[PDB]
């Protein structure tokens, strides 16, 4: 009865704690993905401006 | 006739004291089971709060 509502209640805060967790590694993710995004295009960007210093 | 007035009366008045006792004890009963059945209505109407938490993920 009690005890019911208040293990369903850590059990709903148990829930919280695990989606919490995945955000915290989605919002990580996102982070790595954006600095893989950035490090591509500078690779690339570099990668054309060094041929074309080659060129020159 | 006296003889058979006077054991009228005796048992009559035994019966009174029947009825009487018998209605001390249905209202006694009858109290008993008006605190149960209200202790299972709260039971109930707090079970569909647990129910609507349980609902409410």
């Amino acid at each position: 009865m009690d005890a019911i509502k208040k293990k369903m209640q850590m059990l709903k805060l148990d829930k919280e704690n695990a989606l919490d967790r995945a955000e915290q590694a989605e919002a990580d993710k996102k982070a790595a993905e954006d600095r893989s995004k950035q490090l591509e295009d500078e690779l690339v960007s570099l990668q054309k401006k060094l041929k074309g210093t080659e060129d020159e | 006739l006296s003889d058979k007035l006077k054991e009228a009366e005796t048992r009559a008045e035994f019966a009174e004291r029947s009825v009487t006792k018998l209605e001390k004890s249905i209202d006694d009963l009858e109290d008993e089971l008006y605190a149960q059945k209200l202790k299972y209505k709260a039971i109930s109407e707090e079970l569909d709060h647990a129910l609507n938490d349980m609902t409410s993920i």
